[PDB]
């Protein structure tokens, strides 16, 4: 409708089509940043007149992939430790407080951590 | 009272009771510090400033230890080097490894002082881990990452003493002590955002500015603020074509390192609702046009209505530069017109203060003399919302002395104690004749402050008559060295417009039914007459009610995109400095009038900015003396005050209502700012909502 | 001093008849307590009213035509900066640095 | 102890719950203020908070706001005082607060055994509360009764020179409804 | 040369002695996104990479509206 | 040999010196330097010691990546070394090494900042080519090609 293709939204109101070349990403229709130029507007340029849009680089949207990861629930501890699950090949190790009654993501990886006592509240 | 001490073999001399860290700065010796700020109360909770007194077996904190005569101070012995490394290690023990994701990265005092004075290696390998602290929500302006706090209490000291907001403090004990408001609420203060600058670490950061830039990328321009009539000096940071953030810069005479939340967070409105192309109205729609076509249409529309002498009306808004005001005045004058005024709603066609005498409409005492005030009278003003920085200065003097502040008018939430008297001229007459007027007469340096909203009420003439009679009849208010009469404006263009006489003193002129109206940034025109058949031209940088009422729109540049002259409420001439270029095909505001003048047969003799600025000297000789206040002589000042004394004028007994309704919506830039939209939803129009209804 | 050294410097004439330089001392940043950057006098040029920055449409690069946009001279004294600006025949203006007023500060004042 | 520096609204503890000193505590509070100079009446926050705590049961957010309004002080100032001292219970707590000292002088004479015996009797770990809202086990620092090191405290009463078999009897007394002899 | 898959490009250049088909399960790369057939260099074709700005314009113009005067 | 640097004082090598000062002598010297360099390379392989390869000072040398992601102080030093760099005390120097082309020297001026105030690069080829007129006068055209080759001229060095 060209409104979902040119406006930043938290979620796509429809199912992304992997074969649609007007989407921002193969797995996401709408852009994920307010300053991110829409792909449909970008491809409407004189330099795409005789160019095949299918072979252009279209990496998957990282925002949709990170939220497919289940929340890590910590038992008998209010602090979560994350370093990228790689150690020396990850990110600097940081400590996440889990006192609040919600899942709190990592500052680097985006993995979300929470206490098991809040599992019922978060899922609903 | 001076004491001759020694700092690393350097003779120093300062006032008795000065801290060692103050004497070290005067001697050129640099001592690291985290918890010490030269504008806050003394704390010794960070221990980074430790020095060695010559004959004493204990290390003294230089920010709190008073100076003595004959004291010899060492600041670079190996013992002190051990202390600096030890304190640095303790600070970084629990600090999170957040520099890449932390907005303080390139401008962090913890980073720079740890590099300069701490060790190059850490020894914290504990498997238990660091302390983790949850993030507090205190509104949409201040972003909190409390893991990074070093418990320095700069925010607590500032918000309680300077800002006057006691909802922020330290809760807990020991390693579990957490800065915040304990309960889930926001910080309600027009100066709350200054806490971001004071926080040396990334614990408190700007939320609109989060993640968008690094300090080494930005270009720094020293310009002035135009969101109020104080003219607070600011440092605008730009990254190419876009303004990223606004920061205050030191000026002890005007703003003193502080700015209001409106000043530093309205910069995001420069990217919204901007006027970039000339617009020509065709029925009920605006269409784009070239500059030649737009200027020709105005000339064609000028000859369609055939306006006469006073049928040409010029209106100047709050954000209008002084070069454009004189250019518009001269173009208006060349067309044989005198109907010029501002977009205000003053009842009397000539404002009660007038324009003949500068002393009648300026802060004659100057802002820096509030430090010496003993008695202050507020007449129908709300300094907390009109001059946020100047309001905090009064609190600082109030805290450190027996200064008494009396208020006449509408009561408001204040940061100090107000001795309220009434809400009309009748109370002011009682006060100036009663005990309140006796205090001013006996005061050594009294202050009288009239609000800009007094001239917008029906009792404008009575208020200026009551004060002028009291001022002229008392010999202590006006002296060769002191002048206790002050007017506090809320718009940055008023004093500049009055200095050039851009106002009509003839009631007959102002009642003319105009046929050609030139809106120069004027937007408060709901109560100002605009004939339906009149030809309206709007010149500005934002699309607002002024643009919608126009027939041809001429895009101008903002204050950050032009070297412009602004005169503040105390009669201080300040010049802006261009940081970026105007967007689209927008031009400088004084060049649009000059270019249009040639299309109207009234070609102005101005070609460049220097010639335009030379015209300012002809209109008024003090307009080319930047950063200098030219005072009114004692003899001339008395005549101007005496001219305000008008016998045989009645007092209607109406409320001296405060002029500002919404603190975050005072001009086009603030209204267009998305951040101010969040402030209204969260903080409220009067900054009274303690709970955030837009934060989940 | 009086010698017009711009006749032999080789710089274009636009530096004299069209550009304005600012002699200033850098103000202390509001986010930091250091004052090292305020100890030197610097000279920079005012931006061009047009063509200072514009967006390149191919990649979003910040294009410019001002060749002095990235030049900032460093001086140790104000007099040296004035003497150099006068020697080159530049149109300049001096921004006087703001000086901080001294106020006594002691821990006893927290209660008195 | 259990140190939390953030208040979260709960049905048991939220500012909407009205609180006010009873007519008996209204008079006794005035005597407390009279023990301080009139220009330094803010020094009576500590006795007023405890006066409300005994009346209500714990130092709720309604008590802290009530004391702040009573003494004409910002609520945050009262929040700082209440959260700095460990005897201000910012949670409903039980009828009898069980305070077991674990410091070195008490640890030498077998304070560990005292904690072990109580945990397996009340079936609540330290910091928890019995389901019937009758008991509350709390780990506490030195209370001064270190010469009689195996010492415990219940509410306002001390209990010195204890043994694991003696501590069960004291708990049994409170569970039954009989006050054991303190000494 | 660009037709060689990145898996075997490193092995051919003597960068390692373990071919990608002999890789341990823990030594392999984990992709949360699907994998397609190898695409070589697309120069001199219609599928050549076309650069473009991924950012929106930094200023938004005013949407004009007309309000009638009383 | 005149100003030893970087462990050149802990290896044994000889220098070939000509007598006639012509191209053939310089060819023979460069062939001896070939074998003397191979002699030094053998000693470096045998005498390579253990220990750090950079100064143990994280305010100048970047910290290890593993230590960077675990230590607070290492991250700060890593952050500042790559964003602001390291400041060098004010002063000037003239450091010369026995480059394969000859004497290569740098005149670096420091102002106490993280950026060099002046960096004059002295090129042996620049000085060698300045004597080409004095050396190649009277010779024939094919001799000029030999003289250019015998000076070991790389014009990036000359035109630095
Ligand atoms: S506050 Fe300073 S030291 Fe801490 S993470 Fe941010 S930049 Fe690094
Ligand atoms: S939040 Fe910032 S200003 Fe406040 S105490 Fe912590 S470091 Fe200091
Ligand atoms: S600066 Fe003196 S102890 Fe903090
Ligand atoms: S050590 Fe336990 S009461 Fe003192
Ligand atoms: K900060
Ligand atoms: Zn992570």
């Amino acid at each position: 409708s060209t409104k979902e293709l040119t406006t930043a939204r938290i979620k796509d109101i429809s199912k992304p089509d992997e074969n649609n070349l007007q989407q921002q990403a193969p797995n996401r229709i709408s852009p994920w940043s307010k300053s991110q130029k829409p792909r449909a507007e970008a491809q409407d340029n004189v330099r795409f007149a005789v160019k095949d849009l299918a072979k252009q680089p279209r990496p998957y949207a990282a925002i949709d992939l990170i939220y497919k990861q289940p929340i890590r629930y910590i038992e008998h501890d209010n602090v979560a430790v994350c370093d990228g699950n790689g150690g020396a090949q990850g990110h600097p190790k940081v400590y996440i407080n889990l006192d609040q009654n919600k899942a709190i993501p990592c500052g680097y990886c985006g993995l979300r951590f929470a206490q098991a006592a809040f599992k019922e509240d978060i899922e609903s | 009272k001076e004491v001759e001490l020694t700092v690393d073999g350097v003779k120093v001399s300062i006032e008795a009771g000065s801290s060692i860290i103050q004497a070290a700065e005067k001697a050129g010796v640099t001592i690291p510090r985290y918890c010490y700020h030269e504008k806050l109360a003394v704390a010794g909770n960070c221990r980074m400033c430790l020095v060695e007194i010559e004959r004493s077996p204990k290390l003294a904190a230089s920010c709190a230890m008073p100076v003595q005569n004959g004291m010899s101070v060492l600041t670079n012995t190996p013992k002190i080097k051990k202390a600096r490394e030890g304190v640095t290690e303790m600070l970084l023990e629990n600090h999170p490894l957040d520099c890449p994701v932390c907005d303080q990265g390139g401008e962090c005092d913890l980073q720079e002082q740890s590099l300069r004075y701490g060790s190059d290696r850490g020894r914290f390998h504990e498997i238990v881990g660091k302390r983790a602290v949850e993030n507090k929500a205190i509104g949409p302006l201040i972003k909190t990452s409390m893991n990074r706090c070093i418990h320095c209490t700069r925010c607590v000291r500032f918000l309680n003493d300077v800002a006057g907001a006691p909802e922020f403090g330290t809760a807990g004990r020991g390693n579990d002590m957490q800065i915040g408001t304990y309960v889930e609420r926001n910080v309600n203060s027009e100066l709350s955002a200054n806490v971001i600058d004071l926080c040396p670490v990334g614990a408190l950061t700007s939320k609109p500015y989060a993640f968008r830039a690094r300090p080494w990328e930005l270009k720094r321009t020293e310009t002035i603020d135009v969101h109020d009539a104080l003219g607070s000096n600011v440092r605008v940071d730009t990254r190419g074509i876009e303004v990223m953030r606004v920061l205050p810069r030191l000026n002890d005479e005007i703003n003193e390192e502080w700015i209001s939340d409106k000043t530093r967070f309205a910069c995001d409105g420069l990217k919204t609702q901007r006027l970039t192309k000339p617009l020509i109205r065709q029925g009920n729609t605006f269409v784009d046009a070239t500059w030649e076509e737009a200027l020709a249409t105005i000339a064609e529309g000028f000859q369609k209505v055939q306006p006469k002498e006073n049928e040409i009306k010029a209106i100047v808004g709050s954000l209008t530069d002084l070069e454009s005001i004189v250019a518009l005045k001269d173009l208006v004058n060349k067309l044989g017109s005198e109907n010029v005024s501002t977009d205000g709603d003053a009842t009397t066609v000539p404002p009660a203060h007038g324009a003949d005498f500068r002393s009648n409409y300026i802060f004659n005492s100057t802002i820096d003399n509030i430090e010496e005030a003993d008695q202050i009278l507020l007449v129908g003003t709300n300094p907390r919302h009109e001059a946020a920085v100047l309001n905090a200065r009064i609190r600082k003097v109030w805290l450190r002395s027996d200064l008494e502040v009396h208020h006449v008018g509408e009561e408001f939430d204040s940061t100090f104690e107000l001795n309220h008297l009434g809400s009309d001229v009748n109370a002011l007459a009682k006060a100036l004749t009663g005990e309140v007027g006796k205090k001013l007469s006996e005061a050594s340096k009294p202050l009288i402050i009239i609000g800009s909203g007094v001239t917008e009420t029906q009792d404008a003439e009575a208020v200026y008559a009551t004060v002028a009679k009291f001022v002229t009849s008392n010999a202590n208010i006006v002296t060769p060295e002191w002048n206790g009469f002050n007017l506090l404006h809320r718009e940055a263009s008023r004093v500049g417009a009055l200095d050039v006489g851009f106002t009509t003193q003839s009631p007959e002129v102002a009642n003319t039914k105009a046929k050609f109206i030139y809106l120069l940034g004027a937007d408060e025109i709901v109560n100002k007459d605009i004939p339906k058949d009149a030809f309206v031209v709007y010149q500005g940088h934002h699309g607002d009610l002024g643009a919608s009422f126009a027939d041809v729109i001429l895009p101008g540049s903002a204050y950050t995109e032009k070297t412009a002259t602004y005169v503040n409420t105390e009669g201080r001439v300040q010049s802006t400095r261009a940081a970026t270029n105007p967007p689209g095909v927008a031009r400088e505001d004084w060049m649009i009038i000059r270019a249009l003048s040639e299309y109207l047969g009234a070609t102005l003799p101005y070609d460049n900015l220097y010639e335009m600025r030379s015209r300012l000297a002809d209109v008024a000789p003090h307009l080319l003396r930047h950063e200098v206040v030219e005072p009114v002589s004692e003899g001339i000042a008395k005549v101007g005050f005496q001219s305000l004394v008008k016998p045989g004028i009645q007092s209607k007994g109406v409320l001296l209502k405060n002029p500002i309704e919404n603190f975050y919506f005072t001009d086009v830039i603030s209204k267009s700012s998305p951040t101010m939209a969040k402030c209204v939803g969260s903080f409220g129009s009067k900054i009274e909502k303690i709970k955030d209804e837009k934060a989940n | 001093t009086d010698l017009a050294k711009e006749l032999v410097s080789g710089a274009p004439k636009e530096l004299i008849t069209e550009r304005v330089a600012r002699i200033y001392q850098e103000a202390k940043a509001a986010t930091q307590s250091g004052q090292h950057n305020t100890e030197t006098w610097k000279i920079d040029w005012d931006i061009l009213n047009k063509g200072n920055r514009w967006e390149n449409d191919l990649m979003g690069y910040q294009s410019s035509s001002d060749y002095m946009q990235g030049t900032i001279l460093k001086f140790d004294t104000r007099e040296g900066a004035i003497r150099f600006a006068k020697g080159q025949g530049w149109d300049y203006y001096i921004q006087e640095p703001k000086v901080r007023r001294f106020v006594k500060k002691d821990y006893s004042a927290n209660f008195y | 102890s259990h140190m939390i520096s953030v208040h979260r609204d709960t049905p048991k503890d939220n500012p909407e719950i009205p609180f006010e000193f009873t007519k008996e505590n209204l008079e006794r509070a005035k005597e407390i203020i009279a023990k301080y100079p009139p220009q330094y009446k803010k020094g009576a926050v500590m006795p007023l908070l405890d006066l409300g705590q005994r009346q209500l049961g714990f130092t709720s957010i309604s008590v802290m706001n009530y004391v702040a309004k009573y003494l004409d002080m910002p609520p945050m100032r009262v929040y700082e005082v209440a959260t700095f001292y460990t005897m201000y219970n910012r949670k409903p707590m039980g009828k009898y607060n069980v305070q077991v000292c674990t410091t070195t002088p008490c640890q030498l004479c077998g304070s560990d055994g005292i904690m072990k015996a109580i945990t397996e009797h009340l079936q609540i770990r330290p910091g928890q509360t019995t389901p019937d809202n009758l008991f509350t086990l709390q780990e506490v620092e030195c209370l001064g009764a270190c010469v009689n090191a195996p010492m415990i405290a219940v509410n306002d009463d001390f209990y010195e020179d204890l043994t694991p078999e003696r501590t069960v009897e004291i708990l049994k007394g409170f569970q039954s409804g009989d006050i054991p002899k303190p000494g | 040369m660009s037709e060689v898959e990145p898996g075997w490009h490193y092995w051919l250049a003597y960068g390692t002695d373990v071919p990608p088909n002999q890789l341990k399960p823990e030594e392999k790369s984990v992709r949360a996104y699907p994998v397609k057939k190898h695409v070589p260099n697309l120069t001199y074709t219609d599928g050549a990479y076309v650069p473009y700005n991924t950012a929106r314009p930094k200023c938004a113009t005013w949407d004009p509206k007309v309000t009638e005067r009383p | 040999k005149s100003q030893p640097y970087d462990a050149y004082d802990k290896v044994d090598f000889d220098i070939a010196v000509g007598t006639k000062g012509d191209c053939y002598d310089r060819y023979l010297i460069r062939m001896t330097e070939f074998r003397q360099s191979l002699r030094i390379i053998e000693q470096c392989c045998n005498q390579m010691p253990p220990g750090p390869v950079k100064v143990e000072d994280f305010k100048v040398a970047p910290p290890p990546r593993a230590l960077m992601k675990e230590d607070m102080e290492a991250l700060i030093h890593h952050f500042l070394l790559y964003t602001k760099g390291y400041a060098v005390p004010a002063g000037e120097t003239y450091t010369a090494i026995e480059a394969p082309k000859g004497e290569m020297a740098v005149y670096v001026v420091s102002d106490g900042s993280e950026r060099p105030y002046r960096c004059k690069i002295r090129a042996p080829g620049f000085a060698h080519l300045g004597a080409f007129d004095h050396i190649a006068r009277g010779h024939f055209l094919p001799d000029a090609v030999a003289i250019i080759g015998t000076m070991d001229l790389v014009f990036g060095e000359v035109d630095r």
